[PDB]
């Protein structure tokens, strides 16, 4: 009935599409063919027999990592007409995902998401995965959520984004794909989990004693994070909470909608055997600066909205006094505009630890979902890096000669200058 | 008779747990049989639940949601055949104004069922509300409903169990949801205020234990009312005799905690329900009024010479402008009696103002920087602007001056 | 006694389950023969059976179809045998006038079939019709078979269960067989309206169960003719206490939906019927007559205070220019009495007027630009000219405006 | 009782016969040698014995198609006179097949036909299998039609005529036979349902995933398309259509009589595996303007008259609220002068699946034939492609020494040219 649809963008996109519904098949018990040797109702449909296609299409301009799905272990799980890819990839080109290449795909992408739709009975929004310094991760998806704002234009849209880290980084023209995709989304979005590669590796170093992550272990982790998002569609739970509740809860200002992302059982199978790990210790490593999966300290500013969201053997006088312990603390300090900002979504089903996995089998989990203001310090970091090298011009001719002009990069910066300033103006404090 | 109109995921599963503990205190089978032994039972059973032609019994209980989730997951449960399928409704498909908003749109099924249910009692008494105040579907969809409820029917009585939002613990739109309910429940609602953070204080020192307890107390609240005796044989008479409230009941011990089998007087029941631990809710402010009734053997000579120690003793605070009441009921007779007597404790007190004190500084201190009014711009109630807030603000102001 | 005329693909089908519905409640085998437990029956037979020499009974039945694949199916079921085979007729090799002409052609079987059942029965009282309006086949014949019937038979009643075409649903000729067969009917019938939309409607909130509701309805309204009492014992009884009507079933439950066995009071299913959902069919209008039939355990007490509730409640409208009926049966004693007791409802509303409104809208939006006239043509009623149509379409206009 | 024959005419008849047939002998257990190991009786008359002869006539002016099926594996079922072949064909010449090769056979074939018509009890009328871009498939089908009329001027004509597609074609002189087909069937038809190759095509790359197809595949969904058609007569079902409900409730004018054919469950084994085809979604599948298998797109023009014919698990409820939707629907426009536009028929009989196909089996299946404006764009390039080649005079001495004159080629356009305008006047909202 709560039926939502999850599209993957990009190889960033499908990867973590994979370590999802792998994560999603495990947790339902369905085997990786459909079949079955409801709760599975809002991410999977039932043909019939026992076959439960999954309710997603995998759209890419690369064939490779589309193809890799295909012949995968899951080859027989995904719908083939819902495994959408093209011929030639944007390029880590906004351009090219936007205007030049992801114009030739946009309408085969809309034709199978409005099959989704009609298949569906009551659809509570779409869940789009890809990374903000790709090609069609930044040009396709700002193309496709418009259209999508266009067509479903009162749907929720959250997206899961990978973004840039601070320091890190695998492509040397993620500030212009970066800034331009968050121009185009931040007009059509309703909010959007944030994540960064680097954090990740830090946490997978420090919690996980894993030394050489590759990105499975990331998507693992951003899957873990995902499940406990929809748990509480796929799931029952002491207190439920909906798409509709994170976008109104976490989203104060039309355009500040950028949540952090956090898990805080992080622990590999030691460590979790010489740990209690309870309610109020889930909940302090939550709040942790260090534990933040996105490389932004949060005590540089001020958190505006939380959403805690507890599952397995939690009982909610534990979450109160964990919550009340936090609100107590000094070192966490909240907008002055914002006297209650912790929604708190509980759910009766354990997190499910995937064979092969570095996640250790733990009784309860949550997941922290932190509005802040110290994610404009990230945004001053990209928007400095895009003036650098928009000063120079550098690589703007790859931009200019596929269907885009300096001018969207003028009104692409300004943009950003204002949600900056929108920042820095919810940070003050009223007088 | 009376009805129940249980909203958002706290109020379908307050009427859950409510409902058990009804069954199983008229030794109702959860498929709504009657079990042998109940057979010649005398408790009066209209009250609640009006039997059917195949001899099962049918609760008076609408169940109303936003979600499809919680009621799908009732109606999995041992107790979902009990319920009636024509009165639960579901949205096909967090905010005050949107379900305001539906409320408007879905009028009509809404009083259908409202209309059906009430043409099959003789002498429908009052109303029965169960929701929370924060979240949006509980707070919109309540205010809507006792508009037009006391605009339908001016001549029954509006009772609710509302639930008050955790404070210590830090509904982000919290604030505006409780004033706007607030303002219609002053505005229309005849009479029970609840809130989890003194509520789990109790239950320490899941949300199925606590809304167990809300159960136990809305059943010990009707107890006399189900069990007809001599005096306080209505809802009427019960409202009477103290027109916001608070509650707070003597044997809230665990399944395990029955060990320490303390001989229980009267007279330490009845003192223990005026001291502030024991009230479940969290300037010399004092008392309104004060109802306790007892369940269990009870010697009127005890009663009264309690009464007169604890005045003797001024434990109390009282009004000095105006001049309690102890009414005794009886036990069902299934339930295991493993107390001697038990009391519950009903009272209007000057002190409740605190909490709207706290809210409106919460609203104030979110008004003058206009957070999160994002999503209320969208709803045609606050399309054009918000003297609907002003309006509530100020009615909250007085009644907390009028306090 | 009475005959019924079942025309095209519809009547042929509505009439396999009305007999299934009639077999079933007097235990009827499916051979025609009785079963050992119905031997000493009380049940009146003769009204819809006539018995045979060898103890089977065979219904009063005539089946007729300007194709064969529908009656061929029919003679495959397990009650073929039951049929007489010398009443049923088949045509050897979709319009209204090609129907029509049909009718023109075979006068003489059809009649001579008609006229052997009507002299096996001592006391006939009318007729029955089902048939749709929309097709090709039943709109024609039945216009055809009412003409001659009307002029043959002076003296007998005429009743029809016609089926209206569905409207939300886009017989794309049917405004013009829809509109002649109205003709016809108000010109020579009677006295049971009946849509695909509202019916299929009810049905959801194949074929097969449509039609076995339908069946269900003409049964429960020929009850108490087949069942005697004490008042109600004739057709013409019925007809002159009402008299276009609608209809509507209150325990219209399925098979799985017993579940819930609701006290059924007469007063909530009287209540019931009353509702515009429950009609099956889909300016202050109001009511013209209004007929309820009741089958179960019934105390003429409870049928007056619900009248008299229902009276003050004025839940109901009425005609300002002249002055209901709630009339008694008994349930068959095979089928298993599932219901405590259960309620049928035939009325007459004004409000049925907007039905040929919207025919007639139809109807004009194709006739100014001469649609799909070019088969009619071919016949040779319309193969002069149209005439017809215009004398159809002002009558019923006049009947619009009557009502 | 409701026997009906079918005439295929022509190669491309011939081949849509056979599959037709295999279809037909598929369906009623009927062997390939007409014996067994009633519902086989509109189609199939009864020698005595088992043998089953199918009730059709296969001409054709060219012995090698004939000759193809006469020595096939349905050799033994035809009966060897009703299996009439010429000496020289018509050679894509109308004049050819009209005139000189088809005077010399027409007898033949009208005896044969008699002989058939005299087998049967009650004639519901013809189906006319042929191509209009042939010779002998516009010439001989216009002449037999001609003929008909003359003879059985009341029963009814439906012919299956393969419309020549907008950009493919396999011959040069495809708009004069198809103009003068036009010309002269007009005269004397009742109702032509209508096919393009190239549609077909499209429809099976798009839904069958075949990337090769023969006309094969396209004959064995024409033959779907007309067992879906002819299933009234051969089953029993909750609404049952005659052939006479085709021409009346998709003939509006007696000129405007071009309905296009259109099949829903067009599917392959897996992508029916992982889908829920039900009856709102095969309709919603009809009314896309992608699965028409003409290739004329409907939102260019308005809807006259559409025949649902459904049939196999198929609720009558779910057919109504689905043409609901339908009629609340937007994109599909409807004349102002139809109120009521669809005519619909349910049938109790899965379609069959051949052995060697690739539809898949299915539990319902639905036909729609719709009578829309749309044709007369199709109808305008047709008469383009003629006034060019006719301005030109190009191929006009092969049709004028062959017993026709110009005269007829000019008479011919003028007939064309008033067909677009009675289209036109009907395309206009009333006023």
């Amino acid at each position: 009935m709560r039926e939502c649809i999850s599209i993957h963008v990009g190889q960033a996109g499908v990867q973590i599409g994979n370590a999802c519904w792998e994560l999603y098949c495990l947790e339902h018990g369905i085997q990786p063919d459909g079949q079955m040797p409801d709760s599975f109702n809002t991410f999977f449909s039932e043909t019939g027999a026992g076959k439960h296609v999954p309710r997603a299409v995998f759209v890419d301009l690369e064939p490779t990592v589309i193809d890799e799905v295909r012949t995968g272990t899951y080859r027989q799980l995904f719908h083939p007409e819902q495994l959408i890819t093209g011929k030639e990839d944007a390029a880590n080109n906004y351009a090219r995902g936007h205007y030049t290449i992801g114009k030739e795909i946009i309408d085969l992408v809309l034709d199978r998401i409005r099959k989704l739709a009609d298949q569906c009975t009551g659809l509570q929004g779409f869940l789009v995965f890809h990374s903000f310094g790709g090609g069609t991760g930044s040009g396709f998806t700002s193309l496709l959520m418009e259209r999508l704002s266009v067509d479903y234009g009162k749907k929720s849209k959250l997206e899961f984004s990978i973004y840039p880290a601070p320091q890190v980084s695998t492509a040397v023209v993620e500030p212009y794909n970066s800034i331009l995709t968050t121009h185009t989304t931040l007009e059509h979005s309703d909010c959007a989990f944030m994540v960064d590669n680097e954090a990740i590796y830090d946490i997978c170093r420090r919690n996980l004693d894993i030394e050489r992550p590759t990105y499975t272990n990331l998507n693992r982790l951003i899957s873990q994070i995902v499940s406990s998002i929809t748990a509480s569609l796929r799931f029952d739970g002491a207190l439920n909470v909906d798409l509709t509740d994170f976008q109104t809860n976490l989203v104060p200002y039309p355009r500040i909608h950028f949540p952090l992302a956090t898990y805080a059982p992080v622990i590999s199978a030691e460590k979790a055997y010489h740990e209690q790990l309870s309610v109020a210790e889930i909940t302090n490593a939550c709040f942790e600066p260090a534990n933040q999966m996105v490389k932004c300290d949060p005590r540089h500013g001020k958190y505006m909205a939380c959403c805690l969201l507890y599952r397995g053997d939690v009982v909610p006088k534990d979450v109160n006094a964990a919550i009340a312990t936090i609100k107590t603390k000094r070192s966490i300090q909240f907008v002055d505009w914002c006297p209650t900002g912790f929604k708190v979504g509980i759910n009766y089903q354990p997190p499910t630890v995937v064979p092969g996995g570095d996640l250790a089998k733990v009784q309860r989990a949550v997941c922290m979902l932190s509005n802040t203001t110290a994610i404009a310090e990230a945004w001053a970091r990209l928007d400095h890096k895009f003036d650098l090298m928009y000063a120079k011009r550098a690589f703007v001719h790859w931009y200019v000669g596929e269907g885009m002009e300096e001018g969207e990069f003028s009104e692409a910066r300004e943009d950003m200058a204002a949600l900056e300033k929108d920042y820095e103006e919810v940070g003050v404090d009223s007088v | 008779e009376i009805i129940t109109l249980q909203l958002g995921q706290c109020g379908n599963q307050i009427g859950f747990e409510f409902w058990k503990q009804l069954c199983a205190e008229h030794g109702i089978s959860p498929e709504g049989i009657v079990e042998e032994f109940a057979t010649e039972g005398t408790d009066r059973k209209d009250v609640f639940f009006y039997q059917a032609d195949d001899e099962h019994y049918i609760p008076r209980a609408v169940l109303l949601d936003l979600e499809p989730r919680v009621i799908h997951s009732i109606l999995n449960s041992p107790y979902a055949k009990l319920y009636n399928p024509e009165n639960i409704y579901l949205s096909e498909h967090n905010n005050w104004a949107s379900g305001f908003s539906q409320g408007e749109k879905i009028h009509e099924d809404i009083f259908d069922i409202i209309d059906r249910e009430a043409d099959g009692s003789d002498s429908l008494e009052g109303f029965v509300l169960c929701h929370s105040i924060a979240g949006g579907t509980g707070s919109g969809l309540g205010s809507y409903l006792l508009e037009r409820l006391n605009d339908r029917y001016p001549k029954k009585l509006v009772q609710t169990y509302s639930v008050f939002p955790n404070q210590d613990e830090m509904v982000v739109v919290q604030p505006y949801n409780s004033l706007l309910t607030l303002k219609r429940l002053t505005q229309n609602a005849d009479c029970v205020v609840l809130d989890n953070t003194a509520l789990n204080r109790i239950a320490t020192d899941s949300f199925s234990q606590i809304n167990q307890l809300v159960s136990t107390i809305m059943s010990a609240s009707t107890t006399t009312l189900r069990y007809p005796g001599y005096m306080n044989n209505d809802l009427i008479g019960l409202i009477a005799s103290l027109i916001f409230l608070m509650t707070g009941y003597t044997p809230l011990t665990t399944d395990q905690s029955v060990a320490s089998v303390r001989k229980t007087t009267v007279l330490d029941v009845m003192r223990r329900l005026l001291q502030p631990k024991n009230v479940m809710v969290s300037t010399n402010h004092c008392y309104i009024a004060i109802l306790n009734i007892i369940q269990g053997e009870v010697d009127p000579t005890q009663v009264h010479k309690s009464l007169q120690r604890i005045r003797e003793r001024k434990l109390a605070n009282f009004i000095p402008w105006g001049p309690i009441q102890v009414a005794l009921s009886r036990k069902s007779p299934y339930l295991p009696s493993a107390h001697r007597v038990s009391g519950l404790m009903m009272a209007n007190h000057t002190s409740i103002s605190s909490l709207f004190e706290r809210t409106c500084r919460q609203y104030d201190k979110l008004r003058k920087r206009e957070a999160f009014l994002e999503q209320f711009r969208k709803e045609d109630m606050f399309k054009d602007n918000f003297d609907e807030m002003d309006t509530s603000r100020e009615i909250v102001q007085q009644l907390i001056d009028e306090y």
